[PDB]
């Protein structure tokens, strides 16, 4: 199970939070903080991996956004960076060439293919065509309403 | 810098 | 007219040049939004609320759109419902106790005409359902389960962990579900139902009992997969839904914790993928990652426990930090259990604490505490001990900390126990623990025949500095008990040295007087010196001196303290010896 | 920054 | 005292510098910004950064960040003091003193501060001498800069000759909670703008009490000056012995001298809000201001700034005089009176919606502020009553003179 | 392209050179590494023009000492100015190599320094006035050797009260790595002449040389008195730092003066309108000056013994002088002020910023130490802030009230019921422990003291240490006073103390406590309740020599940390 999933810049900018469970809001920010200090203090070449308070933590920088996972101990380091690596690959399909930009303008969208490749902690789909068109197919139905 | 001056002695 | 569009929004908040800029940006436009909000705008409810979830995600307070999700969520617009649950999912929260209308919505809203709306009452109870809300969908959640969408059968195959994580019991209400769902050919649906499963057996045993029966199913999924050729589809570097056969080995794990059977088939295809997958990329080895695993932590036979073994060899020499580090990690899971198999490598594991990684050196810490015995206790601690010595702060405190317990459990003489702790106390120092201070007086203390030494050496330690507060802690109260067998040059384990009474009294009053002293320690020192009253004789009234003015101070407990002292010595002389005399000893 | 631009794969 | 000095950017970075002693390395200034936001954070902020044996004093000027680094135990006040001259001399160079300023003016920029500062020492600070040899648009340097008379040249010609006296007051107030003055000041300035040809003396005279009393003048109507501070001109001894404000003027404007008094008199304008804070509903605002001043005299421009809550919607207002806008980007209304004649006591009324959900921060709560300006005005009651003018060529130069009576801290706390 | 760059940099035009040197130092500017075009850019040295003459300098004084071979090339041009007609020129010249770091330069800066050093133009004769401390600070020797200190030393006696201002100021440095050692000071008659140069420089000439009179003594009465009387006026001039300067001198000389004569309470009573008048200036010089009037008010209590008012925070006011502002607040209340005072503190523990509402309440309670009377007062207002419900106030409150009880031991009216009836909500270790000690001694009044302490034991071992003990001592204490429902409670927390305890401190008091009821209850009446002896506070009172050392610094960062220099600089 994943606990949490972060998406934040370089420059410690918070890009997307996904909480798999219950926890107040401040609790929320103060992991964050933390997590975000440590992760970004760390120099280029070390490990994807760390222990961060009582769980696994993964992550992996494409170009300037970092992509953070905290999974639990009984869980896959490796599986969890393919993991991360697909929801990238998702996101390059349905925005194209994708950059930090559109995940910073298109947010919301980010949130939607996110909670359509995983739930509760896990992955739904284990296919990228199976998520992408049903994205698409939502989209199309949310653009129903407006025409 | 909108309002009258008046003037001063120099007494 | 009219409420700027989320983007318009995102442009002209990164327009903004200060922190005050910015937060002046936010108000003007939540103003703006709380206003719509209170004229109830069916209209733009929508993109103010993704608005206000944008302007959340920066810090700033969203607690008055709340509610107004809710009124997304119960819209029949389908963006109404997106956003709404979106915003359900990151604003809300189990405090809020809105709990009948989210449920009422997500009622409504799975039984919905269009599946994507049932996608979104799913998603958002499977991530932030409350576990009274799981009480009251669990049963609406079963019947979702038993469609034929895969779409929606995965979504609340998901859903159904997610209540059986809120709720433990109701776990065997999805058991009739459950049932014949590895004929699925959809890996979505198949991923999903291979986690429920998970989960299920790794609540109840029963349930393991039951499900161990489609072992050799699974096996054959799984030998498919790897037999499997080129799927444009689930295909990642070369091959086929790791996802999935990651999944399905921690099943296989689970299913053969201590069973032979399920074992015996699972050897045979943990055998064939060990050696067949392609170990060039990240994929292939986390494959194996989980094989190794499955194949330690279960019992089976020792020829391919072996070839595991190796594995993690193979991977510990390799180059990629990442690898080494997953290498650290499966032998430490496997400690507990196959030790000796772990044993063959505290060479190399011991090695790694020289790596310039943190995280590799941590784990290689971990295990490296992990694995000392009552044999190579003498040798490990030098190699522990230099490496507390050399360390990186971060480390410094779990090092000691692992120190003390090792050689608690493992100590083979007092002296030598009595050395590494001093040793220690002097080279870590302030790095340990105060609460870690009982636990070692309680150790010198059921050690009798040394006591004088430790005392001395003690002594020996704090004259040079008392700075580190626990080694003080310690000292003094040591002093404190056998002050006595202190300036008694008398010890029967090393060439004791000349002590005093007046230069003890130094030291204790520097204890006392000393800003680098807390009020506790403050407070060992004075109780201390109480019971070297009785344990000394020559200079008692010094130290009734040190009593009278110390009665004074604005500490509570030591003000307390001396004062029942003073009172001790200017009317009870006698009952000192009654009452001063060293306390019992404890296991 | 330039590099918020850049693509996260290529 | 300052090893260097830097003007840096809003993010910390060196937009422009100077190395006077070659103390510290420049480098250092790289730890400003780091340990800035570490300080700010921890609720450490401070006007001295310490970076090992490295200090850095450093003020904020717009998107400016105006640093000295010093290795020794500087001259903190000459230090302050020179930052805040250099951001005059600057602001008097350029119009709007701004990072755009510093980009586009590093030369003059560079010119200037190998003028202003030796070795950590300050030079030459008058903008208006400076501008002499360090032009905008070989010279040889003025006499004034090595001269007893260092703030104005000799060779200054008007056909006109003239003085202009701005006798500005501002009040200071704070109003306890209740409603009863906690303190009120009166905080004076006199600015001139002098046109005079060659190198006049100048005399003034006020209604000072002290003079008074040593005058035979008690029974007359005079002022005690609590404290009074004078510019660089003024000739200080003589101020000492007899309280003779005796100088020769710079050229142009300038502050000829500050002075502070003690207020007998109920503040000018009067705020009274009360607020009725329904929980989770709403909140009203009642507020009643009145100028208590003579019905003569007139206050213009006035301001009432009043915090309202940071959640807050709808609002309402009415007023019997004036108009009130809600400032959200500084969480406060503004009740606005053009014209505010004394005497007259006015009326507004706000209503607020608030959200059924509470804030999860508490936000604070300011005190209300006011904003305002009386013309031909002084609380003080002071009088400059006569300027003397003292030329060689005896030329007529008629001086001028106005009162102005504005805000200064003017707040009224709030509960 | 660097290339085209050292084109135009020798390219025979002598608008294209400039641009290419502007474009130079430009790129300098911004953070680029020009360095490699050292030789290219000095060629544009001798030049009839003054602003690229200026830039070129600059670029020199950038990169000289990273270049030292090269930088010879400089030389040459570099004398020529320094006897170039143009004195501003000659000044710019002398200035200038005195902050480039090579020794070759210093050689050849030497001779041109002396000419400049009795120059006619008085420019350039205070620039090479400073320049000899530039060269002083990297060879003391060279300076000895080639006899500066001397001509400076007769700069100081110069016409020119700037080139009288800038050798006090430079030879007062250099007498920093001279200390007493042929100390720099001169006689009364020339104190004369730098008061009078005083009256005749720039402001920052004022300042320097009042620092420089602040290390002199006055001899007598008659003398302090003289040199106070034209120091005093400078405490009228607008720039602060001047106040400030004149400050430390009449702080410093004030104690010379005959206290018996009226001219020093005169300087008191003028000595603290200026103090109050920096208080009205920008953030950091308030700051300042709120560190300089702490030392002060400590050495001189007369002088702003009733100026407690200007000392009250705004909201606008940045944290630093909000902490700073309490402080002068507290060393300045007395019981005139005191309700003013807690008035104060009660607004203040309403802000939002945390360690400010702890410190206020914190000074609650050092005001009803200071002051008798306030006490009362005091408790009283603490009372109200716990009734705020806000938990971080209510917790700190009851420590404060705590301390109030120890000093004061006459509070034993209804409070102790009110603070009972907060449920204990309260989290913070010290408030639980504070509470706990304050329900044990005064149990007698309190009843239900049996039952309170009673809900305490519940989770005893996951408590704090410090509760622990004072929960010992406060059951102690209870029994003791009244062995009634008692016995069997005691006789649980010493069984908790002791018997379960692994901590060895509480394990030595328990055992100690059982060894007292087991061997004789009265005797543990007449001890553990024996009539405490007055709490002796540790004054916050600098010690004098320190505080009279500190003022000598007044003005200084040893004035804002409060130490000596030889404590913080490197």
């Amino acid at each position: 199970m994943m606990r949490f999933m972060l998406l934040f810049s370089r420059r410690g900018k918070l890009r997307l939070q996904k909480w798999y469970l219950a926890t107040s809001d401040k609790e929320r920010k103060k992991m964050v903080r933390e997590l975000m200090q440590v992760v970004l203090a760390r120099k280029p070449k070390m490990c994807s991996f760390l222990e961060w308070r009582d769980l696994k933590v993964v992550y992996k920088r494409y170009a300037s956004l970092y992509f953070c996972c905290a999974i639990e101990g009984q869980d896959n380091e490796l599986i969890t960076l393919e993991l991360i690596h697909r929801y990238v690959e998702l996101l390059d399909k349905y925005f194209g060439s994708v950059c930090e930009l559109d995940i910073i303008f298109n947010f919301e969208k980010a949130y939607f293919i996110l909670d359509e490749f995983l739930m509760g902690g896990d992955v739904q789909d284990t296919s990228k065509k199976s998520v992408l068109k049903a994205i698409e197919q939502a989209d199309l139905l949310q653009e129903e309403d407006e025409s | 810098t909108s309002y009258d001056y008046c003037r001063v002695p120099m007494e | 007219p009219a409420p700027i569009r989320l983007r318009e929004l995102i442009r002209t908040i990164r327009t903004a040049r200060t922190q005050a800029e910015e937060r002046e940006m936010i108000q003007k436009e939540c103003a703006a939004i709380r206003s719509s909000f209170r004229e109830e705008d069916n209209t733009y409810r929508c993109r103010n609320v993704a608005k206000l979830l944008y302007m959340h995600m920066l810090g700033y307070p969203a607690h008055f759109g709340q509610l107004e999700c809710l009124k997304l969520i119960a819209s029949q617009k389908f963006t109404d419902k997106r956003i709404g649950y979106l915003g359900a999912m990151l604003l809300l929260d189990e405090r809020q106790d809105v709990h009948l209308l989210m449920t009422n919505c997500i009622k409504n809203d799975l039984n919905h005409s269009t599946q994507f709306v049932q996608g979104l009452a799913l998603c958002t109870l499977g991530c932030m359902g409350s576990s009274e809300m799981c009480r009251d969908l669990a049963g609406e959640v079963e019947k979702l389960l038993k469609t034929s969408n895969s779409y929606l059968r995965k979504k609340a195959a998901l859903c159904a962990v997610h209540v059986i994580r809120k709720v433990p019991e109701l776990m065997e209400m999805f058991l009739p579900a459950t049932k014949n769902l590895l004929n699925e050919k959809n890996h979505g649906v198949l991923h999903t139902s291979v986690v429920l499963l998970t989960e299920m057996c790794e609540r109840s045993p029963d349930m393991l009992a039951h499900f161990r029966k489609l072992v050799p199913q699974l096996v054959r999924i799984l030998k498919n997969l790897i037999m499997s050729g080129y799927s444009p589809e689930h295909d990642v570097s070369g091959i086929s839904d790791p996802f999935l056969q990651v999944r399905i080995l921690r099943l296989l794990r689970i299913l053969g914790r201590n069973d032979d059977d399920s074992s015996e088939a699972m050897n045979d295809i943990l055998a064939q993928v060990a050696t067949n997958t392609e170990t060039s990329k990240n994929v292939g080895n986390a494959i194996l990652y989980e094989t190794v695993l499955t194949i330690m932590d279960i019992k089976s036979e020792s020829g391919l426990r072996v070839l595991a073994i190796n594995i993690l060899g193979r991977f510990l020499l390799n180059n990629d930090k990442n690898i080494r580090y997953v290498a650290l990690t499966s032998l430490l899971k496997t400690v507990q259990t196959d030790h000796n198999a772990v044993q063959r490598h505290r060479s190399t594991i011991v090695d790694c604490l020289k790596d310039l990684d943190v995280s590799i050196k941590r784990r290689a810490m971990e295990l490296s505490f992990a694995l000392v015995n009552g044999n190579n206790i003498r040798g490990m601690m030098k190699e522990l001990l230099y490496f507390l010595d050399s360390c990186e702060p971060e480390f410094k405190a779990d090092c000691a900390s692992g120190i003390f317990l090792a050689a608690e459990k493992y100590a083979p003489s007092k002296r030598w126990h009595i050395d590494t702790i001093m040793r220690v106390l002097t080279t870590a120092g302030s790095y340990v623990r105060d609460d870690a201070v009982p636990n070692l007086i309680q150790l010198i203390t059921n050690s009798v025949e040394m006591h004088a030494y430790t005392v001395q050496r003690l002594y020996k330690a704090i004259l040079g500095d008392y700075s580190q507060q626990p080694l003080v802690q310690v000292a003094a109260w040591c002093i404190g008990e056998y002050g006595d067998l202190l300036v008694s040059g008398q010890c029967e384990e090393e060439e004791p040295i000349q002590v005093t009474e007046d230069e003890v009294l130094d030291i204790l009053e520097s204890v006392l007087i000393s800003n680098m002293s807390t009020s506790v320690t403050r407070g060992y020192a004075l109780t201390a010196i109480m019971k070297l009253s009785t344990r000394f004789t020559c200079t008692v009234n010094r130290i009734k001196k040190v009593v009278s003015i110390y009665g004074s101070s604005i500490d509570v407990e030591l003000q307390q303290r001396a004062v029942e002292y003073n009172a001790l010595f200017k009317k009870y002389d006698h009952m000192r010896s009654a009452l001063l005399e060293r306390m019992p000893v404890m296991e | 920054d330039q590099e918020e631009l850049s693509a996260l794969v290529e | 005292s300052a090893s260097a000095v830097y003007v840096l950017d809003l993010k910390g970075k060196v937009l422009i510098c100077r190395n006077y002693r070659g103390d510290v390395d420049m480098s250092e200034v790289e730890h400003f910004m780091p340990i800035l936001m570490e300080k700010e954070e921890e609720g450490m902020l401070s006007p001295i950064l310490a970076h090992g044996g490295v200090r850095f004093m450093w003020i904020k000027h717009n998107n400016l960040y105006l640093v000295a680094t010093s290795k020794k135990n500087a001259c903190v006040s000459l230090v302050f003091s020179f930052l805040y001259k250099v951001v005059q001399v600057f602001s008097e160079y350029f119009k709007e003193l701004e990072e755009e300023s510093i980009r586009d003016n590093f030369v003059i920029i560079y010119e200037l501060l190998d003028e202003l500062m030796d070795f950590g020492y300050p030079q030459t600070t008058d903008s208006k001498i400076l501008q002499e040899y360090i032009t905008q648009e070989a010279p040889r340097p003025p006499a004034t800069v090595t001269n007893a008379v260092s703030w104005r040249s000799e060779g200054i010609k008007y056909r006109k000759n003239e003085v202009f006296l701005d006798v500005i007051e501002a009040v200071n107030l704070l109003v306890s909670a209740n409603g009863n003055v906690l303190r009120s000041e009166i905080v004076g300035s006199i600015k001139m703008r002098v046109f005079l040809s060659g190198m006049p003396e100048l005399r003034l005279g006020l209604n000072d009490k002290v003079l008074f009393d040593n005058t035979g003048r008690g029974k007359s109507k005079s002022v005690e000056l609590e404290d009074v501070k004078f510019h660089q001109c003024v000739r200080l001894s003589r101020f000492e012995n007899d309280r003779t404000i005796s100088f020769i003027p710079p050229d142009g404007e300038f502050e000829l001298m500050s002075y502070r008094l003690n207020t007998h008199v109920k503040p000018l304008i009067w705020i009274e809000s009360v607020i009725e804070k329904h929980s989770h509903s709403r909140i009203e605002y009642m507020v009643k201001a009145k100028s208590q001043f003579k019905r003569r005299s007139t206050a213009n421009n006035v301001e009432i700034h009043i915090p309202v809550p940071n959640d807050a919607d709808s609002p309402k207002f009415k007023t019997t005089v004036g108009s009130v806008k809600w400032v959200p980007e500084n969480s406060e209304i503004v009740w606005s009176v053009k014209s505010f004649p004394g005497g007259k006591e006015y009326l507004m009324r706000a209503h607020f919606g608030l959200p059924s959900v509470e804030a999860e921060d508490k936000e604070g709560k300011p005190p209300i502020s006011v904003k305002f300006e009386i013309p031909y005005f002084t609380t003080s009651g002071i009088q400059v009553r006569y300027l003397k003018i003292i030329e060689k060529s005896g030329y007529q130069a008629l001086p001028w003179v106005r009162y102005i009576t504005q805000n200064g801290d003017y707040q009224l706390r709030t509960q | 392209e660097i290339f085209e760059l050292k084109a135009e940099l020798n390219s025979d035009k002598k608008e294209k050179k400039k641009e290419a040197v502007k474009k130079v130092i430009a790129s300098m500017t911004v953070g680029k590494d020009v360095s490699a075009l050292f030789p290219d850019v000095v060629n544009c040295m001798q030049t009839d023009n003054l602003e690229l003459k200026k830039l070129v300098y600059l670029y020199l004084m950038n990169y000289a000492k990273s270049q030292p071979d090269m930088a010879i090339m400089a030389v040459n041009t570099f004398v020529k100015d320094c006897e170039d007609p143009n004195p501003l020129i000659r000044a710019l010249a002398v200035r200038t190599m005195g902050c480039i770091r090579v020794d070759k330069i210093t050689e050849y800066l030497c001779e041109p320094l002396r000419k400049c050093l009795k120059d006619e133009d008085p420019y350039v004769r205070k620039t090479a006035a400073v320049c000899v401390a530039k060269l002083h600070d990297i060879n003391a020797q060279l300076v000895e050797d080639q006899g500066f200190l001397d001509t400076l030393k007769d700069l100081i006696s110069d016409s020119n009260p700037m080139v009288v201002a800038n050798a006090v100021a430079a030879l007062s440095e250099i007498a920093e790595s001279h200390p007493s050692s042929n100390l720099l000071d001169l006689n009364p008659q020339s104190i004369n002449k730098l008061l009078t140069a005083l009256n005749e420089c720039t402001e920052w000439g004022q300042i320097f040389i009042l620092d420089c009179l602040a290390n002199y003594m006055p001899k007598d009465d008659r003398e302090a008195q003289s040199i106070c009387e034209r120091v005093t006026p400078r405490l009228s001039h607008a720039n602060s730092a001047v106040v400030l300067s004149a400050v430390k001198v009449l702080m410093k000389f004030m104690e010379m003066l005959s206290k018996d004569l009226d001219y020093y309470g005169t300087l008191l009573k003028k000595l603290a309108p200026p103090l109050v008048t920096l208080l009205s200036a920008e953030p950091e010089l308030q700051y300042v000056a709120l560190r300089n009037i702490n030392l002060i008010v400590q050495k001189r209590p007369e002088i702003l013994k009733h100026e407690m008012k200007v000392f009250f925070v705004k909201y606008n006011d940045p944290i630093y002088v909000k902490l700073e502002k309490l402080d002068i607040m507290i060393r300045l209340a007395s019981q005139a002020n005191i309700a003013q005072v807690l008035a104060e503190l009660k607004e203040y523990a309403t802000e939002v910023d945390v360690d400010f509402v702890r410190k206020a309440v914190r000074a609650i309670g050092r005001c009803a130490i200071k002051v008798e009377q306030s006490a009362e007062r005091c408790v009283s207002t603490l009372l109200d802030l716990i009734q705020t419900k806000v938990n971080y106030v209510v917790q700190e409150a009851i420590v404060v009230i705590k301390d109030i009880f120890r000093k004061y031991p006459n509070k034993y009216e209804s409070v102790i019921a009110a603070l009972c009836e907060n449920l204990d909500s309260l989290d913070e270790p010290e408030a639980r422990a504070a509470m706990i000690w304050i329900v044990g001694e005064y149990a007698e009044r309190i009843d239900n003291a049996d039952e309170l302490l009673e809900s305490f034991l519940e989770g005893f071992h996951d408590k704090s240490t410090q509760v622990q003990l004072q929960l010992l001592t406060a059951i102690v204490k209870l029994f003791l006073k009244k062995p009634t429902e008692t016995q069997e409670l005691v006789q649980q927390v010493l069984s908790l103390a002791t018997q379960d305890s692994d901590n060895p401190d509480l394990r030595d008091r328990g055992y100690i406590y059982w060894r007292l009821l087991s061997t004789d209850p009265v005797a543990a009446k007449e001890v553990v309740l024996a009539e405490k002896p007055l709490i002796s506070e540790e004054t916050d009172l600098i010690e004098p020599t320190l505080l009279d050392e500190l003022i000598c610094y007044i003005g200084t960062l040893a004035s804002v940390y409060h130490k000596p220099p030889s404590a913080f600089v490197e």
